[PDB]
């Protein structure tokens, strides 16, 4: 059934979908084509299916979150004198009626987020995030006068896409290098980032340059807001900002044996790292909750971030 | 305590007279708020329970606003009635007329034009009351505000020399500050019964007077009196009225001033943009506006769209639905 192929399938299907939701839709259309009819048969199922899904995509955190939400909805109404089939249709029936809220969650976020931008302020964002864009755009329509710094986000290069996205809405933009983010913090009134996933302690898993912005923000005494939908909450507890499942081997060294001038103003765009080297660098980092001012979700703005824990507590019994 | 107040609208109506042709003077907006409302809020603060508004120029539109106003409601602190008499009333004329009606009951407040203030007259009253309780020949106590002589809010009319008994707070001398008048001439007899006097050129004559029920009758008598300061006060002092005493209440806090000139209108209005007369401030929204205070004293209502590259600078107030 090649669940993986499907999961990737939505992802291209619809730019506005989230990796967790794409995993939920995956399991649904497996639950459609799933002959099943044994709880043993019925529940043996996805687990090999999300497992197969988890092992089929290399960075798996976000889809694992959407997964984790799915089965807990499954067993919690399979508990309850649970019959199988009524959930099997009801999930396949309302699958369209899932990527409904997921889209409504983002809009709910933007309606909560945009007042954080007030007249004459300068925003800083790292890379491209649909949620961040949603918040910024929603503020723009209300004729709010603001400007946005966008970090050239290597390796993804998401900075260009976000810059153009904001340029289309007549929002004044300016791109900054990953090395110049600290120098710009004095001109920044607010920092706004998205997140692929939010861990148990309310920490952020996102693009590799995220935590550096949160660090500069803390140092420059500027508010740092994260933008993520509720279904990005995942039960996993990184013990450091380095503790995550690695897709590829990372940060390993050369082994040379006897193997046989630049000014600072000089601009050498041809002097960047190659992709062989870049595949040795991480794709994601972790941002501790003590760097996050408030976490904007569809559930509202979570400042406690013992509250993200509260939600994951409710999810599991 | 049943208190009443007499507001002489239409008084300085001639000064603003390219305006005051469509509207009246008391309906002119100071900071997007009709001047009459400042007066009403001040009287309501003072604890007035009965208001009489003398008016003529557009007395219909005045009476209409008051009819449709905040102060014609069951919740209104006082009861406001209006008096329409032949235009260009002097203060004496209104008071003499006031006597023919036996409208005045007890002690009352007499203001001419429109007053912008946040001074609680409550304690000024009790001072005036207890002063009359001991001696009933004390007929008026004038509320004045401490200042500096060259003070910006201290204009031609407010610029006067007072001499007050430092203990009894009784005014034993008043003289308006005119040019060419280079002296202060006191009758030496004052000194053998008042003995620590204070000559004051630092006061702002707000002309917010707390008068007794005698005063209207005292204006029927001495029918030559027109101005409350120029004739009446001069009369009591130089003894046209034989046995009368008047007092001063020099307020040391808050704000008092009257909108009489075009320049005073400018002066007071920006004293209002500055929070000098709180809570009577644009962003308090007493007439249910939507003002908000921002730094450098800029006030903006809602539904106001600003173009980008537009520069609204300090001390600026923008009404709703306004575009730049």
């Amino acid at each position: 059934f090649d669940i993986v192929q499907v999961y990737k399938k939505f992802l291209q299907d619809d730019p506005e979908i989230t990796m967790p939701v794409a995993a939920i839709e995956a399991l649904v259309q497996l639950l459609s084509r799933s002959q099943a009819k044994t709880i043993s048969e019925f529940m043996d199922i996805l687990q090999n299916g999300s497992n197969t899904l988890k092992e089929g995509v290399q960075n798996n955190i976000s889809l694992s979150a959407g997964c984790d939400i799915f089965q807990r909805f499954v067993t919690r109404s399979l508990h309850d004198v649970g019959d199988f089939e009524q959930c099997k249709r009801h999930l396949v029936e309302n699958g369209k009626l899932f990527i409904q809220r997921a889209r409504a969650c983002r809009q709910r976020i933007a309606h909560l987020g945009y007042p954080l931008i007030r007249d004459g302020s300068v925003i800083l964002t790292h890379g491209f995030s649909r949620g961040v864009a949603a918040v910024l755009l929603a503020a723009a329509k209300r004729h709010v006068r603001f400007k946005v710094f966008v970090t050239e986000s290597r390796p993804s290069g998401s900075g260009c896409l976000m810059t153009r996205t904001l340029k289309n809405a007549c929002i004044p933009t300016c791109m900054v290098l990953d090395s110049a983010v600290s120098f710009t913090m004095n001109r920044v009134d607010l920092v706004l980032v998205g997140a692929e996933g939010v861990v148990e302690n309310g920490g952020l898993i996102n693009q590799i340059g995220t935590f550096q912005l949160a660090v500069f923000a803390k140092h420059a005494h500027k508010p740092f807001y994260a933008v993520a939908e509720s279904h990005k909450f995942v039960r996993m507890f990184p013990l450091s900002q380095y503790d995550i499942p690695f897709s590829r081997p990372i940060l390993e060294f050369d082994d040379p044996s006897p193997e046989t001038p630049t000014p600072s103003d000089a601009i050498h765009n041809e002097l960047i790292m190659n992709e062989e080297q870049i595949r040795n660098n991480p794709t994601l980092d972790v941002t501790p909750p003590e760097f996050v001012s408030g976490l904007i979700t569809d559930l509202g703005i979570i400042d406690s971030k013992s509250g993200v824990s509260e939600e994951l507590i409710k999810l599991y019994l | 305590h049943a208190l009443q107040a007499i507001v002489l609208s239409d008084s300085y109506n001639y000064r603003f007279r390219p305006l005051t042709l469509d509207k009246p003077r008391c309906l002119l907006p100071l900071a997007n708020t009709p001047l009459i409302e400042y007066t009403f809020e001040f009287l309501a603060l003072a604890g007035v329970q009965e208001v009489y508004v003398f008016c003529c120029a557009h007395a219909g539109q005045i009476r209409e606003y008051i009819e449709k106003s905040k102060w014609n409601l069951p919740s209104s602190p006082f009861s406001v009635n209006t008096i329409v008499s032949r235009e260009s009333l002097s203060v004496g004329d209104a008071l003499r007329e006031l006597d023919s009606k036996q409208l005045i009951t007890s002690d009352f407040i007499l203001v001419s034009g429109d007053v912008v203030s946040n001074v609680p007259l409550n304690e000024v009253l009790k001072e005036h009351r207890k002063r009359r309780e001991d001696d009933k020949n004390a007929i008026m106590t004038m509320v004045v505000r401490e200042a500096s002589p060259f003070h910006r809010t201290r204009a031609r009319t407010e610029s006067s020399v007072f001499v007050i008994d430092k203990k009894t707070s009784q005014c034993v001398h008043y003289q308006a500050n005119e040019r060419g008048k280079h002296y202060v001439s006191m009758d030496p007899e004052i000194f053998n019964e008042h003995e620590e006097l204070e000559v004051r050129n630092d006061l702002i004559d707000c002309q917010i007077d707390i008068c007794s029920n005698d005063v209207p009758a005292l204006f029927t008598e001495n029918f030559d009196y027109q101005d409350i300061r120029k004739d009446f006060v001069y009369g009591v002092l130089t003894s046209d009225l034989l046995g009368k005493k008047i007092h001063c209440h020099v307020a040391k806090e808050n704000y008092a001033a009257r909108v009489r000139s075009l320049q005073t209108y400018d002066a007071i209005s920006k004293d209002v943009l500055s929070r000098w007369v709180y809570p009577f401030v644009p962003d308090s929204n007493l007439l249910n506006q939507t003002f908000s205070y921002q730094r450098h004293q800029i006030y903006k209502e809602e539904d106001v769209v600003l173009a980008r590259s537009c520069i609204i600078k300090a001390r600026t107030l923008i009404g709703a639905y306004t575009k730049v």
